[PDB]
């Protein structure tokens, strides 16, 4: 079982040997029974099997290779590329064809070269000091791929590999001066699940549905902003976006600033998750109205399951009420026992408000610390974090700051 | 005037516009001490110290706003650190509060904002920024922060 072997692979020795020699970093994803991990130090990638030896790997090296260094890797929606997300650039890695009877790339050649194509290259050139700050797929399985990129200019720009440097829709959100709306400014966002909405959201006509997306987008102050993305009906300057959300109930700290990170879970009513620098996680419930409200149903303070370090949030693969959160002290797994009891039909009136909070009395949370990365001397980030989907039990890798593969339970 | 431009509407400056005027000496130069620069209602910047106003464009320099102040629009104008407006400076802006997320309103309550320490807040957004946070009054919502230039 590769549960047993894997922490002794030649590829952490590799990688870890390269030490010697922000964004949040994830250097790994999976695919198939396949591991990828990224090697910084020869911008290729590192595939180990899974499924179906501790010397035995495939190296995908970029035919053209980014010289931004890499932070996050991020596989598409169709499973044919991978982001290799960076502060000052992003570059789309196409991946090679695979055949033989184990399914290796190329038939198990011991090199495989890759395409790869830069992303919105003239922005990161031109400014200078313009840098990413978040960058997804747009969910769609069927249509071509398209990027989804957050900059510190405050706008969110959308990319076809048909036309890598050149946006399909722009999102205006709304450095040179001292200013004291420093926190008015997008730090992340997230796609919802599949939505079917009328044709005349999008100010067409005929009284017909259509495939969207809602896209929630994070301020720093903690703010929170909504939009409904459909590729083909949107304009391409997209500028219905609603909020910022009223956050429910009133909190006597106003719920603080240095909002970190986002996830939408996949439910309906979509439930978002906030998390602050300081180790705060609010659990909202999206409640429709135009403009829709949030309602924190609880609270998580990290600071006591175990404070001011960047958070990064992980949707599970199995389970739409279960999330995982990973920062400098390790890993921690949120289990929302309570998803299941909010219908469909929720609303964002005073009796709805009413019964979310005597819900919220007789409800709790499973949070557990479950892996510990603390140093006895300074504490460092993981560098990656992957949840293997089996059926039978999912398990969790997680590559620390020195390459050392943690594998649970 | 003898050098000095500033036309924009509300803008001011202490001493006034006029008295620079009569301040400029025989050879034309206009030095003043602990000279302010303000925009009636957003803010003002204090420069304290002597500093030569001869031949400034404050309406191409100095741009006052809410929540925010520039002075000199590109790197490539600015003089060195020490010459001209580019120095330590005394930055007040005005009307400065938080918004409360479930209402949308302003937070002017003085208790509302002890309750969530803005004071602290503004700190923060001032070492961020290269700046020394010195007071915030809760009435009129004023920023007052130190910069050492430009």
């Amino acid at each position: 079982l590769w549960q047993t072997w894997l922490p002794n692979h030649v590829v952490f020795l590799r990688l870890r040997e390269g030490l010697k020699n922000l964004l949040t970093r994830n250097v790994v994803f999976g695919l198939g029974g396949e591991l990828f991990l990224w090697d910084g130090e020869d911008s290729s990638f590192l595939v180990v099997r899974l499924r179906g030896a501790l010397s035995q790997y495939q190296r995908l090296l970029c035919i053209n290779p980014p010289l931004f260094e890499i932070y996050q890797v991020l596989l598409s929606p169709t499973q044919h590329h991978v982001a290799l997300i960076g502060i000052k650039g992003l570059m789309v890695l196409e991946l090679p064809k695979r055949w033989g009877k184990n399914s290796e790339f190329e038939g198990g050649k011991s090199t495989v070269n890759c395409s790869t194509t830069p992303v919105a290259e003239r922005f990161f050139t031109s400014s200078t000091s313009l840098t990413l700050k978040h960058a997804a797929w747009y969910p769609s399985e069927i249509l071509d791929p398209h990027v989804v990129l957050l900059t510190s200019d405050n706008v969110i720009r959308i990319y076809s590999l048909r036309e890598p440097q050149t946006p399909t829709n722009v999102i205006i959100l709304s450095g040179r001066a001292y200013t004291a709306s420093l926190g008015e400014t997008a730090v992340a966002f997230d796609f919802g699940p599949l939505a079917a909405v009328p044709k005349t959201l999008f100010g067409q006509n005929g009284k017909d549905e259509v495939v969207a997306y809602p896209l929630y987008i994070l301020y720093e102050n903690g703010e929170t902003f909504l939009t409904y993305i459909s590729l083909l009906h949107s304009p391409g300057n997209i500028g219905k976006l609603l909020g910022p959300l009223p956050m429910h109930p009133a909190a006597e700290d106003n719920y603080g600033y240095d909002a970190c990170a986002v996830l939408c879970l996949p439910c309906v009513p979509n439930i978002l998750v906030i998390a602050t620098e300081s180790g705060m996680l609010y659990h909202c419930v999206v409640l429709e109205g135009l403009i829709p409200s949030l309602y924190v149903f609880e609270c998580v303070e990290l600071e006591l399951a175990l404070f001011s370090c960047p958070v990064k949030l992980h949707r599970d693969p199995k389970c739409p009420s279960r999330y995982h959160c990973t920062h400098e002290a390790g890993v921690h797994s949120v289990g929302l026992t309570w998803i299941h009891k909010l219908h469909k039909f929720l609303g964002s009136d005073e009796e709805d408000k009413d019964s979310l909070q005597e819900l919220s009395t007789e409800q709790k949370c499973f949070v557990e610390h479950i892996l510990c990365t603390k140093p006895l001397r300074q504490p460092a980030p993981i560098r990656g974090f992957w949840i293997v989907p089996d059926i039978l039990g999912p398990t969790m890798i997680c590559i620390t700051s020195t390459y050392e593969c943690l594998i649970w339970p | 005037m003898a050098g000095i431009i500033l036309t924009k509407v509300g803008y001011y400056t202490i001493p006034s516009m006029d008295d620079l005027a009569k301040i400029t000496n025989e050879k034309g130069e206009c030095i003043v001490s602990d000279f302010t620069i303000g925009r009636k209602g957003y803010g003002s910047i204090y420069f304290e110290g002597d500093v030569n106003l001869t031949n400034l464009n404050l309406d191409d320099i100095v741009h006052i706003r809410r929540k925010e102040v520039v002075v000199y629009l590109d790197d490539n104008q600015k003089p060195p650190v020490g010459e001209g407006l580019n120095r330590k400076a005394e930055v007040t802006l005005d009307g400065v509060w938080p918004t409360d997320k479930t209402s949308r309103c302003l937070i002017k309550s003085p208790d509302r904002l002890a309750d969530i320490n803005y004071e602290g807040r503004l700190e923060a957004v001032s070492r961020k920024q290269g700046a020394q946070f010195k007071e915030y009054r809760p009435e009129t919502g004023s920023w007052v922060f130190k910069v050492s230039h430009f």
